[PDB]
């Protein structure tokens, strides 16, 4: 029949030329995909047996008639997908039996209106997708009051030309109702005066609605008297575009009370429309995929608490100083800017990842103009040159330099003044440890990810002596060959240690003594012949030991260690699949060593 | 079978791969010129999976010499630029996207490019396209 993706749980019968639902699919299955099949009529008592089915995909199944009592057995169903079936007309009782549904998707079902749509007894429903249909009425149905849990309604790619005081006269009598709404791709031309007067919405999406800035300006004005936690605006790179987007249009948004204003790709953008005075007293400013190239015309009275800059087109680092700005994100940037000094008093979250960005002279108060900094993300960038030592930024507790070329860190003692840093990641920053005090100063550190770098002479030095409070430590993929003596000797609190994908040939049990707190020791994929050195010395807190895919010498010289494998069977992961490395061995399962030949 | 157009400086043909023969009537207007073109690639199909999180695997091969695997992100999942990203499994997609090829100074006789649309979410093949660009 189908494809068993998860036995007795999930099946894939997509595009199988099936004409009815299969008959020998378990009753335990929770997820069934029947998209792209000539089902034509969804017969009555079809899914009778499937009492645990929670998600049913019937996308494009040529369904023309939902027969009476079709959903009988499916009282536990929660996701019902009906995209692209020509079931134009839904007779009442269409959705009877679906007593547990939170998600109905009737996209491209040729749905004409929401008033006819028989969902009023779907009390469990949360999301309703009715995009890509023939809905002409922006009316929010009266049965919505029953739909006590339904909080998202998308009507994209429909024909809606008019929002009228009546359409929304339901959000009126129900201020207590938290509703998100999206009507992108509707050819709206007329919004009735005082329409949105008195209504609250969580989020509202208006993308590719406006043929002319004039139609827009005028319409945008009547949004007056509306509270929106989040209003997203802009257009698509492949749809009804604007000829000119003039900062003036936003006039009228000076009535609508806004918390978060999100801008997306515009056909014509001015680096100034973002400066506009109707954006003065916003708490959250978001730009995503914007043709913005420069940003510095930001007045000091703008009450911004956050700023988000994503997939944008900045040619030089912004230069700002908004007093109340707590969080700043600048990520995924078209070109390759370079850091530029900026003073933000209230800054406590700085997010600067995934820009071909270079930063030289990092870091201290002067760099940013605050002490309150807790988060700082500088990962997936370019050349980060280490100059100063985080002097003045003590409150910082999250440092991330992943895959970014750090410079001059082995040189000085870079992190020297970070007595509160809890999370440091220097993974794949392509580093070679020379200096012993690299991590000197990080006495509050807990998590140290630092994988895929390397060490002098491929020997594990003593960079961890002061990193007392460590619980997660990751030296995976670090071309290691040997570990030096008192390396792990202060970590009386470490829980997890990853030394996977190295070149260790053995393990000295003595190393891991003093690790009174250790639970997972991953030493998978290495050139590990054996362990040596009082096997009783391994911490009695260690529960998961991983020596998979190694090269264990089943020689008599390691009689003791080979016994240890037995005494501590249950604690090694996949012991039963471990195979010897040495003489004639292959079919020779490690846990089978005896005790005779020469010994 | 195949589908092509002739530029004043290049001829571009394409046909479905050798295993994934899922439909798409892709096109362009005007026909791309190896050395600079402003135009519109026209798309018209019905996707087997959700398009939010779409990306492409571009395996190029110049003069019968394979280049390095190049991954091209179309939809990130959060406020995509193109209208189609929001498109669902089974939905009809009929749209035309604007592009801007800059142009190869001195482009050589033989080009090859195979594309796999991948659903980022569920890592599943969505369609495969095999292109040929001749000078
Ligand atoms: C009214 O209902 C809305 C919609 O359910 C509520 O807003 C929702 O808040 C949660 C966070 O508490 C959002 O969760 C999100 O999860 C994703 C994971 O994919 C994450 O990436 C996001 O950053 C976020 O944490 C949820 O998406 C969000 N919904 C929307 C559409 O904004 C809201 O809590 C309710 N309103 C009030 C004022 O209580
Ligand atoms: C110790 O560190 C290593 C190295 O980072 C971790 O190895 C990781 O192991 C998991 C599975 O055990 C890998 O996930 C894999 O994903 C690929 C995706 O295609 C898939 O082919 C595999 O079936 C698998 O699910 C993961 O990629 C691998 N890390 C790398 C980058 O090689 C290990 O988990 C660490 N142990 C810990 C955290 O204690
Ligand atoms: C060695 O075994 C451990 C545990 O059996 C594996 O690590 C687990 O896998 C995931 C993926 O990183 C972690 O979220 C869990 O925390 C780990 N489990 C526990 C209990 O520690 C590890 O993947 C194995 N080594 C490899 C690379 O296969
Ligand atoms: C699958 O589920 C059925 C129903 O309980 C069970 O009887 C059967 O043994 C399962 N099949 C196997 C062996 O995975
Ligand atoms: C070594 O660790 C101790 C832990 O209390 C810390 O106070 C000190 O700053 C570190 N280095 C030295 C010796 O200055
Ligand atoms: C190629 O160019 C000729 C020029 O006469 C044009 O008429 C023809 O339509 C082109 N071929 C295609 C794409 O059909
Ligand atoms: C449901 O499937 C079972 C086999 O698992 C079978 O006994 C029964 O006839 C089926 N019922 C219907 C009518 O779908
Ligand atoms: C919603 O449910 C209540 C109680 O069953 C009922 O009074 C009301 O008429 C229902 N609305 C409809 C008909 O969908
Ligand atoms: C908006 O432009 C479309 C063409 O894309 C046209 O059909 C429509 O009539 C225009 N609206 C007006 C009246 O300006
Ligand atoms: C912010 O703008 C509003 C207009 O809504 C104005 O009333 C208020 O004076 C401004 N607040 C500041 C920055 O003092
Ligand atoms: C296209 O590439 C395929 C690999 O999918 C290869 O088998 C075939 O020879 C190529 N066909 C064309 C268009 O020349
Ligand atoms: C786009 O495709 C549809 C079929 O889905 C077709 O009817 C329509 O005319 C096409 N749009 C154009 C280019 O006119």
């Amino acid at each position: 029949p189908c494809i068993e993706v998860v036995p007795n749980i999930t099946y894939q019968c997509m595009d199988q030329k099936l004409s009815k639902v299969p008959d020998d699919i378990p009753s335990s299955t929770k997820n069934i995909d029947l998209s792209f099949n000539p089902l034509k009529i969804l017969k009555s008592y079809s899914f009778s047996n499937f009492s645990e089915l929670q998600w049913l995909d019937l996308s494009r199944c040529e369904i023309e008639t939902i027969e009476d009592k079709a959903w009988h057995g499916l009282h536990h169903l929660s996701n019902l997908i009906l995209t692209g079936n020509p079931i134009q007309s839904f007779s009442p009782g269409s959705f009877s039996g679906l007593t547990s549904l939170e998600n109905l998707v009737a996209v491209e079902t040729k749905l004409a209106s929401l008033e006819s749509f028989p969902i009023g007894q779907l009390i469990t429903l949360k999301k309703l997708n009715v995009a890509h249909n023939f809905i002409h009425s922006c009316k929010l149905p009266a049965y919505f009051s029953n739909l006590t849990n339904l909080v998202h309604v998308d009507l994209s790619y429909n024909y809606i030309q008019t929002i009228t005081v009546n359409d929304l006269q339901f959000l009126r009598e129900n201020p207590q109702v938290n509703l998100s709404l999206d009507m992108s791709l509707n050819p709206i031309d007329f919004i009735q005066d005082q329409a949105f007067q008195g209504i609250k919405l969580h989020e509202l999406t208006l993308r590719g609605n406006f043929n002319s800035s004039n139609i827009m300006k005028t319409c945008l004005q009547n949004l007056a008297g509306l509270h929106v936690h989040r209003l997203i605006l802009g257009e698509f790179k492949d749809e009804r575009n604007l000829e000119i987007f003039e900062p003036s249009i936003m006039e009228g948004l000076c009535d609508v009370t806004i918390d978060e204003f999100r801008l997306t790709y515009t056909n014509d953008f001015s680096d100034d429309i973002v400066k506009f005075h109707c954006l003065a007293n916003v708490s959250a400013m978001s730009l995503a995929g914007v043709s913005i190239k420069y940003l510095e015309d930001v007045p000091k009275h703008f009450k911004w608490q956050s700023l988000s800059i994503i997939r944008c087109q900045l040619k030089q680092f912004p230069t700002l100083d908004l007093p109340f700005l707590k969080s700043l994100t600048l990520t995924m940037n078209k070109g390759s800017i370079s850091f530029k000094k900026v003073a933000l008093p209230s800054l406590s979250y700085l997010d600067l990842s995934r820009n071909a960005l270079s930063f030289s002279g990092c870091c201290s108060y002067s760099d940013l103009g605050t002490n309150s900094l807790r988060h700082l993300d500088l990962s997936f960038n370019g050349a980060i040159i280490m100059s100063a030592n985080f002097m003045g930024l003590e409150e910082l507790q999250h440092l991330d330099f992943q895959h970014s070329t750090l410079k001059r860190v082995t040189e000085f003692s870079a992190f020297l003044s970070l007595e509160k840093l809890l999370y440091l990641d220097i993974s794949y920053t392509n580093t070679k440890i020379d200096f012993d005090g690299i991590f000197l100063g990080l006495t509050s550190l807990n998590t140290l990810k630092m994988a895929g770098n390397s060490f002098k002479d491929n020997t594990l030095s003593n960079v961890f002596a002061n990193t007392t409070n460590l619980t997660f430590l990751d030296l995976s993929k670090c071309q290691l060959e040997q570990i030096s003596w008192g390396v792990f000797d202060t970590l009386h609190r470490l829980q997890l240690l990853n030394m996977s994908h190295n070149n260790l040939l053995f393990l000295d049990s003595s190393h891991y003594n003093q690790l009174y707190s250790l639970s997972t020791l991953d030493c998978s994929f290495n050139r590990i012949e054996t362990s040596k050195g009082i096997l009783q010395h391994f911490p009695k807190s260690l529960a998961f030991f991983n020596l998979t895919n190694n090269s264990v010498a089943c020689i008599c010289e390691h009689q003791k260690f080979l016994q240890w494998v037995k005494e501590q069977k249950q604690f090694l992961v996949n012991v039963e699949q471990m195979t010897c490395a040495t003489p004639v061995e292959m079919n020779t399962s490690l846990v089978l060593d005896f005790n005779n030949s020469t010994c | 079978q195949q589908w092509f157009c002739n530029s004043s400086d290049a001829i571009i043909s394409y046909s479905y791969c050798d295993h994934l023969k899922f439909p798409i009537s892709i096109s362009s207007e005007p026909c791309i010129r190896l050395r600079g073109t402003n135009g519109f690639v026209h798309v018209e199909f019905i996707p087997r999976g959700n398009l939010k999180y779409l990306y492409f695997n571009l395996f190029i091969s110049v003069n019968s010499i394979e280049l390095p695997k190049r991954k091209e992100v179309l939809c990130h999942g959060h406020d995509d630029d193109y209208s189609f990203c929001r498109a669902l499994k089974g939905e009809t997609v009929n749209t035309s996207i604007p592009f801007s090829f800059e142009g190869i100074l001195f482009p050589k006789g033989h080009y090859r490019c195979v594309a796999e649309a991948i659903a980022g979410d569920t890592e599943e093949k969505l369609f495969c396209l095999n292109f040929t660009i001749i000078h």
